Parts: structure tokens; sequence; C-alpha cells
């Protein structure tokens, strides 16, 4: 229930009518929710999971680091990014020899 | 991650041997296999054709493509030519790329 | 001797003139022809296909021909490409011999 936040890059920004083109305030631009995918998905802003670093041993703890970016498992499953009124109905997928879920 | 078309079934193996002649066998009956050959190799001609299929440029570019080219200026070889004693050298590898298309 | 393909009937000269148009002629009629004429221009637009009949490549040569390029390295302009103030230009004179025959 935190909508105080938004990802940086991530996310969508729509302008209002009549909105300037440069350095306009944020009461000014329209801002997407992403938070629908809540279910399959992982938050933008925080790491996939957590990974351990190194073999424990007696004399050595279990040490654990933070996965940042995580490619892709065989047995994943997502959901593409949504559709609105003001978006782009289509794309062309780029002519190359491989592509994985060419999905916009 | 090499190069080339992989694929699942690709053209099999041919393997070849020179069957075993063997030399003289005693004249007593022994158990053992027999150890001793006669030298032997053989020699032949193979023929390999391959039918490609080719995807034609379309391109509808104005200006002028790059192209792969031997360079005009004289050498005391011919690249991709025979020696002066009889060996075949190729001076660069050549790549597959030069035609462009968009992106 | 300059280039090209001798023709004792080569393609025919299309020639083009608008049709005069004169101003008002006087009331009182004259002897002498209308100097006086609107001033007046025409446009449109022309296509011209030719077919042309190709002789193809059957060299049996091993090494690699000449070709024609553009060279790779950077440059302020494309080359038979338009300039920044619009002004399209041809660099070099092409010559249509490259590929090679035995004499």
């Amino acid at each position: 229930g935190e909508d105080r936040f938004f990802p940086l890059s991530g996310s969508l920004i729509f302008g209002k009518q009549g909105t300037g083109r440069d350095n306009v305030d944020a009461d000014k631009v329209m801002i997407t929710n992403e938070e629908e995918i809540k279910t399959t998905n992982p938050v933008a802003t925080e790491s996939y999971g957590q990974v351990a670093t190194n073999h424990q041993s007696a004399q050595a703890q279990a040490q654990t680091g933070w996965v940042q970016n995580q490619g892709i498992l065989p047995g994943m499953v997502w959901q593409d990014r949504d559709v609105y009124l003001q978006g782009p109905i289509w794309a062309k997928i780029p002519h190359t020899d491989g592509n994985f879920h060419p999905s916009p | 991650l090499m190069g080339g078309f992989g694929m699942k079934h690709p053209p099999p193996q041919i393997l070849i041997k020179n069957t075993p002649v063997p030399a003289d066998p005693p004249t007593a009956f022994n158990k053992d296999k027999l150890n001793s050959f006669i030298t032997q190799y053989s020699t032949g001609q193979v023929s390999v054709e391959i039918e490609w299929e080719l995807q034609k440029e379309n391109s509808k570019r104005w200006n002028p493509e790059i192209q792969y080219t031997s360079n005009y200026y004289k050498s005391n070889n011919v690249e991709f030519a025979v020696n002066t004693e009889g060996v075949y050298s190729e001076p660069r590898p050549i790549g597959t790329r030069y035609l462009t298309r968009n992106l």
C-alpha cells in the first residue's frame, strides 16, 4: 500500500493537457501505476532475491549476497507491461538472428 | 557459440577403416588372437556436394554498399593463390557480413 | 569515341514547346504578326524506363575478384548522398570494368 514512490525510469509518464515542455512540476505529469502485476512480477525497486556467497564450514559463517538483476531461469513466469489509451498499439520487432519474448 | 548452423540431427559421421589382413598364421592352433598383420593403406576420391538456399538482397538503399575486394596494389604473390614452392595459403579471414539491412 | 553504344537510329529526340497565347489584339486589323504574348511556363513529370540485357559472369577463376566498394573509414558525409545544405554530389567517377576475363 505504498504509493508514495515510483521507479526512477521504470514507469511511463504522461503529460496533462497543455503541459509544458521542460522542467514540468510533478502535478502536471501523469505517472502510471503498474501495481496490477504484483502477483507474477517482482517489484521494480527491490532485489529479485538473495543467494549464498560462500561455502559454510565449522570456521566459516554462511554469507548471502543480494541479487540486483536476474536474467531468467527455466520455470520463471511474468507478465507484460499494461496497455493504456495514451500508449502505443504496436512496435516493430527488429530483424535479427534472435530475440527473446519480443513483446515491446 | 563458435558459429554455423546448429542441428539436432546434423549430417552423419562417415567412418572408414581398411579391413585387417593377417600375416601367415602358425601351423599349430593357438587360442590367442592374431597380432601380426600386413602393413597396408588405401586411397581414393571423395565427392561432397551441398545444395544451398539463398536469400537475395532486396535493398532499396541509394548510395553504394561495402563489398569484399582484392586490393589492387602490386605484390610478390597473389592472395588465395599458390606460392612459389607450391604452398596454398589464405591471407586473411573473410567474414560473411558486408551487405547491410535496416535494424 | 567518347563512349557508349553507337546506333544508326538512336532513340528519337523528344521536343517540347508550350503553345503561344497572345495578349489582346488591337481592334483595327494589322498585317503584321503578333509579337505580344502572355508570359507562361509548364510543369509535369517524365517517366523513362529502359530494358537492359545482361551478360553474366561465367568465370572459373579461383582467387577473389576486385569489386567496387565504399571505403569504410569514417567521414563527415556519405558518398553519393545529400549534403547538409541539401546538395547531391557524386564524389568520384565510376568505371564499368572490374571483373576480369581471359584475353
